[PDB]
């Protein structure tokens, strides 16, 4: 990897920070730099140019007036100063580089043939949700909960700030048949996954079952039972 | 997973989408590292692959201070000046290699990575230079080239070059047209009695 | 201002067999120099996003023989003779026409591997009581190792339809059978759901003759 984004983080709506693109292993003076960015689920958007003397610089419409995009070749780096920021600035931020060169005053790229450099992108999230940990709940099996011989159980893990979780079935003993869906985004600004796994109907009884629930961003490591 | 017995990546680094360009050589220090100079060697990869100072056959069996890695994009034509006591446009004003070199010149053509179809004008080198360059000196101003006779007064035009030219890397090229990738390693050898090494 | 149109929204392809991306422009991309500035680029999960096609047709540093690009002027496609695993990703066309004022990029496409349809088993969980205290109450309805992706679900309370109260979050594919897995969460606050007995989850799937309902009484085993 030739561009390496930082900077990327958590902060709250209407606050600012930086982005920073480092470039290595090729002459970062002589090309054209891009930022452009994919919003959760979302798809690619750009958001600026600059090119390689400093000198032409673009931004889209959404972003004018509130991002600034600035290069210092000596340092090979890309800058992105990201002022007023929204919600739905939230997104994953690559910084890419475009293949050609511009010429006379005109802002044209002569020679193009692609963003073939891309960096490994640096994640924005702006929200003002407070740190919380989970709260873990069970979704115990039945018998109407079971299919032809075998039983679904899970973990419901609810309201917590901010991403990731992780989640083991048995502190890792259980692996096959487990399903931990990627969390989604509440009204209220929280976070919720659930976990299931689907055992055999003949061992409720004898075989326990606790999904371990860690929320390092609270310190918050639970361990919860499921049981009919 | 890392360690320092792991092999040096040359295989990887050398795979990469982009160089430098020659007047603006990129350098290395290959440290804390194994590494296996019979697996370049070995691969039919390379097309030049030609050592000074020391022989190829017995470089795995040496120690070395400290070892360099200088890499750049040239044209096949111009591979033959990346050579100690070499004249030319590249030994001059871009790369020059001193008379008491010790090392090894690596170079392979790089059509299919550097080649595009709409020109590839993004590898450079320096056309003019008031002097030639000392050994490992790297010059990277953009200062208006003077001539001879006439003064320039920092801006372009006639009489008065920009130092620096883009290549003209098309697939199309001739062989002596086309980008060659070349790496250049720079050993230091371990002051030792013969008995150690 | 010139908008991308990118056919189809999903694509499943069997390893081995060939495979065809569209992507259609609001206006031409043909340039008086006789290039098409039109790119490809691809997104492996969890991957940044990679060149695949330049100037219309032509093929990327590293890219296999197996990729191709053409089209001109307004419709252009993309093409693998040969699909293989690991060209599992999102495919997205980008016009270049307008650099660098604006690269204005395709919806994508999304691309699975092909599997023989598959029925979801659906398992209802009814709100634990320990979460029953706290306030709200989370009914659970899982759709688990199914295909294709394309499913609906709908919660009915007392045999009303509920909408905007619920939220669906689906595992990407399993690498050995190539199946989803759906997970829907009707949140309600604890008066509302002890005001109702009957609440089910409905499910729509192809590879259902008929939509499953798996409903529950509060009170039950
Ligand atoms: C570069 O990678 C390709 C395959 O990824 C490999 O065949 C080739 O040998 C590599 N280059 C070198 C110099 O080893
Ligand atoms: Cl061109
Ligand atoms: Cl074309």
């Amino acid at each position: 990897v030739q561009l390496v984004e930082s900077g990327g983080g958590l902060v709250q709506p209407g606050g600012s920070l930086r982005l920073s693109c480092a470039a290595s292993g090729f002459t970062f003076s002589s090309y054209s730099m891009n930022w452009v960015r994919q919003a959760p689920g979302k798809g690619l958007e750009w958001v600026s140019y600059i090119s390689s003397s400093s000198s032409t610089i673009y931004y889209a419409d959404s972003v004018k007036g509130r991002f600034t995009i600035s290069r210092d070749n000596a340092k090979n780096s890309l800058y992105l100063q990201m002022n007023s920021l929204r919600a739905e600035d939230t997104a994953v931020y690559y910084c890419a580089s475009p293949g050609g060169i511009t010429a006379a005053g005109t802002s044209v790229l002569f020679g193009y043939y692609g963003m073939d450099v891309w960096g490994q992108g640096t994640t924005v999230t702006v929200s003002s949700a407070s740190t919380k940990g989970p709260s873990v709940f069970p979704l115990a099996p039945s018998s109407k909960s079971t299919s032809g011989g075998t039983a679904a159980l899970g973990c419901l893990v609810k309201d917590y700030f901010p991403e990731p979780v992780t989640v083991s079935w048995n502190s890792g003993a259980l692996t096959s048949g487990v399903h931990t869906f990627p969390a989604v985004l509440q009204s209220s600004g929280l976070y919720s996954l659930s976990s299931v796994v689907t055992v055999p109907s003949s061992s409720l009884g004898t075989q326990t079952y606790i999904c371990n629930v860690n929320h390092k961003p609270s310190n918050t490591k639970v361990d919860k039972r499921v049981e009919p | 997973h890392h360690h320092h017995t792991n092999l040096c990546p040359f295989g990887e680094v050398f795979n990469a989408t982009r160089f430098a360009s020659v007047y603006a050589w990129n350098r290395k220090r290959i440290s804390n590292c194994v590494a296996d100079y019979s697996v370049l060697y070995n691969s039919a990869s390379f097309s030049t692959f030609k050592c000074y100072g020391v022989s190829p056959t017995k470089l795995n069996d040496l120690c070395f201070t400290n070892v360099y890695a200088d890499s750049f994009v040239i044209r096949g034509d111009e591979v033959r000046q990346i050579a100690p006591g070499q004249t030319g446009k590249i030994a001059d004003y871009n790369y020059k290699l001193p008379d008491d070199f010790t090392g090894c010149v690596i170079a392979w053509n790089s059509n299919n990575l550097d080649s595009k179809v709409g020109g590839n004008y993004n590898y450079l080198y320096r056309l003019f230079r008031k002097s030639n360059l000392k050994p490992f000196e790297r010059d990277i101003s953009t200062e208006i080239y003077q001539a001879g006779s006439t003064p320039c007064n920092g801006v372009e035009g006639f009489n008065c070059y920009f130092p620096l030219q883009s290549y003209g890397f098309q697939p199309t090229n001739g062989v002596g047209y086309q980008p060659y990738r070349v790496v250049v390693l720079s050993f230091e050898l371990l002051h030792a009695p013969a008995t150690v090494c | 201002d010139i908008v991308m149109t990118q056919s189809p929204l999903s694509l499943p392809v069997t390893p081995g067999e060939p495979a065809s991306i569209s992507c259609r422009s609001s206006q031409s991309l043909l340039h008086s120099n006789g290039y098409n500035y039109l790119d490809w680029y691809l997104q492996k999960p969890g991957q940044s996003p990679q060149l695949l096609i330049y100037l219309g047709s032509n093929r990327a540093s590293g890219v296999p023989d197996r990729f191709s690009g053409s089209g001109s002027g307004t419709d252009f496609t993309l093409k693998i003779s040969r699909v293989e695993a690991e060209d599992v990703g999102v495919y997205y066309c980008m016009q270049a026409l307008q650099t660098p004022i604006t690269w204005t990029f395709g919806q994508g496409t999304k691309v699975d591997i092909k599997r023989t349809v598959a029925a979801p088993s659906v398992f209802i969980f009814p709100p634990s009581d320990e979460q029953l205290k706290s306030g709200t109450a989370s009914v659970v309805c899982l759709l688990n190792n199914f295909y294709p992706r394309e499913a609906k679900v709908q919660w009915k309370v007392d045999n009303a339809l509920q909408s905007g109260n619920s939220q669906e979050s689906v595992t990407e594919q399993d690498s050995k059978d190539s199946t989803y897995s759906l997970s829907s969460t009707l949140t309600l606050s604890k008066a509302d759901y002890e005001k109702h007995k009957v609440y089910a989850c409905e499910v729509t799937h192809q590879g259902l003759s008929s939509p499953v309902t798996k409903s529950f009484n509060r009170g039950e085993c």
